[PDB]
C-alpha cells in the first residue's frame, strides 16, 4: 500500500520495474531519501545483473596480443592451449562439437589476428568476437570517499557501478576506499576488488585478493573465481587441485564438480569428464550441463537409446527449446523409435528463433530422409538448409554428394569447393573433392585436396590410400 | 598513500593497455582491407595512447621508487631498534615491531621501540 513498502515488496518478488517506478516517484516527492535511492539502484542493477563467474568472452585481442602462460611449450597433457571426426562433427582441426554451449567456451584459439579476422565471427566463441572484452546517477558527481563510509550504501552502489554501468575504474576506487574503511577484514570487498582486477587484465593482482578472501571465509564464489584466474594463466592442474581442495571444504558441491569436468573436457580426456559429470548427476540429476554432455557422448558412441533417455529427462524437466527437440528427433530416429521422430523435428522447426537453427533442423531432416531413402526429400531439405543459412558447409557437402549420385559432376565439384572454402577444418568436402577429381583425373587438384583432408582429419584411412596412389603416380 | 596512488595508476595503465591491444587489432583489420583512412586514424590513436601511457609510466616509476625508499626506511628503522639491544631482546623487539606494523598499531610500534 504505502510507497516504500509496496516498492520493497515488489523488489522481493523480483518485479524490478514496479520497484523503480514507485521509487522514482518517491524520489521526485522527496529529494532527501536514501532508502528508495538504493532500492531503485538495486532494481536497476538487477534488471541487468549477470554473475561475473560465467562471463569469460576474452576476445580476439586477449587470445594473441596478451601472453600470460609461463611455459611456452609445456608437456602435452598439462595445458589448455574420444570419437573421431568420422563419427562426431567437429568445429576446428580437432575439438569435437560439445553439448551445452556456455559463454566461457573458447573451443580452440586462432594463431594470428589475420586468421581470427578472416574466419566466421562465431567460430571461436558462443558469441561473435570483439576486439576488447535520463541517467539515474552520474558517476562523476558523487564523492566515493563519502559513500565508502556507509557500507549499506556502498555495497549496492558498487554493484550498480560494476554490473549496470560497467565502470571498472570508479568501481575499483569505491571498493578500495570501502576495503580500507573495513580494515581489510571482509572477504566481499576483496572478492570485488579481485573481480575489478580480473576484468582490468591484472590476473596475479586478482589472485592475491581471491587468496586473501579464501583465507577469511571459504565460499564457492571465491573458489570459482580462483579457478577462472588460474585457467586464464593457462594452469589447469592448479585449478584442479584448488577444486579438490574446495570439495574437501564443501563435500558435494555441484559447481565445483562441474568446473572439474569442464577443465577435463578442455584438456580433452573425456574418460574423467564423464566420471565427474556422473558425480554431478548423483548430486543434482537435473543438471542441464552434465545431462547434455553425457547424452551427446552416449549418442555419438553408437548408443543412441541411452542418449534418448538422457534427453527425455530434460524434456521431463520443462525444458522447451529448438535444440532439445531436434536432439530428441535425432535420438528417436537413430535409436529406432519411428513414432516420436518427426514430431520432434516439427516442434524444433516451430521453436527455432533464428535462421541458423532452422537450417540445422532442415539439415537433420535431410539426414532422416536420406536414411529413409527417397533422396529427393533429402535434396529439398539440404537446399532449404542452404536457403536458410547460406554459410552451411555440411549442407553443401551432402547436396554435392547427392548431386554426384544423380550424375551432375560439375555441380558437385562447385558445391564441394564452396563447402571446403567455408569450413576448411572439415575433412569430408576435401576428401570428396579429391575423390571425384581422381575419378576424372586432375591429380594435382586431387593431391591439393587429399592433403588438406589429411590436414583436417590426420588419422583417416582412405585419405592415406589416396595420397599413396597419387605420390605413386608422380613417379 | 603511496600504495593507493600506485594502485590507481596500475588500474589506469591496464585500461590503456587494453585499449592499445584493441587498437592494434583494429588497425590490422583496417590494413587487411586496405582502408587507409581508418588505419591511419587507428595509428594516430595508438601514438596518442603511447604518449599518455609513457607519462603514466614515468609518474608510476617515480612514485614506486619513493615507495621502495619508504619501505627500506621502515625496515631499517625496525633493524636499528633491534640492533640497539643485545641478545634475546633483539628478535623479541624485531617480531614485536613487525606485528605492530602488520596491524598498523604505530603507537605500539614506537612503544616497543622505546622501552620494550
Amino acid at each position: 500500500m504505502e510507497p516504500l513498502l509496496l516498492a520493497w515488496s515488489y523488489f522481493r518478488r523480483r518485479r524490478f520495474q514496479l520497484c523503480a517506478d514507485l521509487c522514482t516517484q518517491m524520489l521526485e516527492k522527496s529529494p532527501c531519501d536514501q532508502a528508495a535511492w538504493i532500492l531503485k539502484a538495486r532494481a536497476l542493477t538487477e534488471m541487468v545483473y549477470v554473475d561475473e563467474i560465467d562471463v569469460d568472452e576474452e576476445g580476439i585481442a586477449e587470445m594473441i596480443l596478451d601472453e600470460n602462460a609461463i611455459a611456452q611449450v609445456p608437456r602435452p597433457g598439462t595445458s589448455l592451449k574420444g570419437p573421431s571426426p568420422a563419427v562426431r562433427p567437429v568445429t576446428q582441426a580437432g575439438r569435437p562439437i560439445t553439448g551445452f554451449l556456455r559463454p566461457s567456451t573458447q573451443s580452440g584459439r586462432p594463431g594470428t589476428i589475420e586468421q581470427a579476422i578472416k574466419t566466421p565471427r562465431t567460430a571461436y566463441t558462443a558469441r561473435p568476437i570483439a576486439s576488447s572484452s535520463g541517467p539515474f546517477i552520474n558517476l562523476s558527481r558523487l564523492n566515493l570517499a563519502k559513500y565508502a563510509q556507509k557500507p549499506k550504501l556502498a555495497k549496492a552502489l558498487f554493484e550498480y557501478i560494476f554490473h549496470h554501468e560497467n565502470d571498472v575504474k570508479t568501481a575499483l576506487d569505491l571498493a578500495a576506499l570501502s576495503t580500507e574503511h573495513s580494515q581489510y577484514k571482509d572477504w566481499w570487498w576483496k572478492v570485488q576488488i579481485g573481480k575489478c582486477y580480473y576484468r582490468l587484465g591484472l590476473y596475479r593482482e586478482a589472485e592475491k585478493q581471491f587468496k586473501s578472501a579464501l583465507k577469511q571465509q571459504e565460499m564457492v564464489d571465491t573458489f570459482l573465481y580462483l579457478a577462472k584466474v588460474y585457467i586464464s594463466l593457462d594452469q589447469p592442474l592448479t585449478a584442479l587441485n584448488l577444486f579438490k581442495q574446495g570439495l574437501d571444504k564443501f563435500p558435494g558441491e555441484v559447481t565445483l564438480l562441474c568446473g572439474i569436468a569442464r577443465i577435463y573436457e578442455e584438456m580433452n580426456n573425456i574418460s574423467s569428464a564423464t566420471e565427474y559429470y556422473k558425480e554431478v548427476l548423483k548430486q543434482d540429476n537435473t543438471h542441464v550441463e552434465a545431462i547434455a554432455c553425457i547424452g551427446s557422448n552416449h549418442f555419438y558412441t553408437d548408443q543412441p537409446e541411452v542418449a534418448l533417455r538422457f534427453y527425455r529427462r530434460l524434456l521431463q524437466m520443462g525444458v522447451y527449446n529448438c535444440q532439445l527437440f531436434n536432439n530428441l528427433g535425432l535420438c528417436c530416429f537413430y535409436a529406432q523409435q519411428y513414432d516420436m521422430t518427426l514430431t520432434s523435428f516439427e516442434r524444433a522447426l516451430s521453436l527455432a528463433e533464428n535462421e541458423e537453427e532452422v537450417a540445422d533442423v532442415w539439415y537433420n531432416l535431410g539426414h532422416v530422409a536420406v536414411g529413409t531413402g527417397d533422396t529427393n526429400l533429402a535434396h529439398q531439405c539440404f537446399r532449404l538448409a542452404l536457403v536458410s543459412n547460406n554459410q552451411h558447409a555440411e549442407a553443401y557437402n551432402n547436396l554435392a554428394v547427392l548431386e554426384m549420385r544423380r550424375g551432375h559432376v560439375e555441380q558437385a565439384k562447385a558445391l564441394l569447393q564452396t563447402a571446403s572454402s567455408l569450413a576448411p577444418h572439415m575433412y569430408e568436402p576435401h576428401f570428396n573433392f579429391a575423390t571425384i577429381s581422381d575419378k576424372i583425373g586432375d591429380l594435382q587438384r586431387s593431391y591439393a585436396a587429399a592433403k588438406k583432408s589429411e590436414a583436417a582429419f590426420p588419422d583417416h584411412v582412405d585419405t592415406q590410400h589416396l595420397i599413396k596412389q597419387l605420390e605413386q603416380h608422380f613417379a | 598513500e603511496y600504495h593507493s596512488v600506485h594502485q590507481k595508476l596500475s588500474a589506469d595503465m591496464a585500461d590503456n593497455s587494453n585499449l592499445i591491444r584493441s587498437l592494434l587489432v583494429q588497425a590490422e583489420d583496417a590494413r587487411l582491407m586496405r582502408d587507409m583512412k581508418t588505419m591511419k586514424n587507428r595509428y594516430k590513436e595508438l601514438y596518442d595512447l603511447n604518449k599518455d601511457l609513457l607519462n603514466g609510466y614515468k609518474i608510476r616509476c617515480n612514485n614506486h621508487t619513493e615507495l621502495l625508499g619508504s619501505l627500506k626506511a621502515v625496515n631499517q628503522a625496525i633493524q636499528r631498534a633491534g640492533h640497539l639491544r643485545v641478545g634475546k631482546p633483539k628478535n623479541q623487539v624485531i617480531t614485536a615491531c613487525r606485528d605492530a606494523i602488520r596491524s598498523n598499531n604505530i603507537n605500539m610500534l614506537f612503544r616497543i621501540m622505546r622501552v620494550g
